[PDB]
């Protein structure tokens, strides 16, 4: 039948906008993960350079 | 008669027919919510009653 074709047509339907929203929603995941990482290793050279920088500012006027 | 306004509607969509008991003639109509709905609106118009 028609409708038989077209309700299957609109589970197909639903189905691939599902997993079109799905997707665009795991790139926005994997998206905010690497820049909440990379933003943790941007600033863990600073927390670490700077505290052997002192280290060595203070060993040399020791 | 009255599947004039299922030719009017999705012709090789919504199963419609009478399949026995002729004390009354169980004239089913069934394809969707809101077409169906605009279409049972036409065929009562044409003569239907749910």
């Amino acid at each position: 039948s028609k409708l038989e074709a077209i309700l299957s047509q609109e589970v197909e339907a639903e189905i691939q906008a599902l997993l079109q929203e799905a997707e665009a929603k795991a790139e926005a995941v994997k998206r905010e993960a690497e820049e909440k990482a990379k933003a943790l290793l941007q600033a863990r050279e600073r927390a670490l350079e700077a505290q052997y920088r002192a280290a060595l500012r203070r060993a040399e006027s020791a | 008669l009255v599947e004039e306004a299922l030719r009017k509607a999705l012709e090789d969509r919504y199963l419609l027919a009478h399949e026995a008991y002729a004390g009354g003639v169980a004239a089913l109509v069934v394809v969707h919510r809101k077409e169906v709905d605009q279409a049972k609106a036409a065929l009562s118009r044409a003569g239907v009653a749910e």
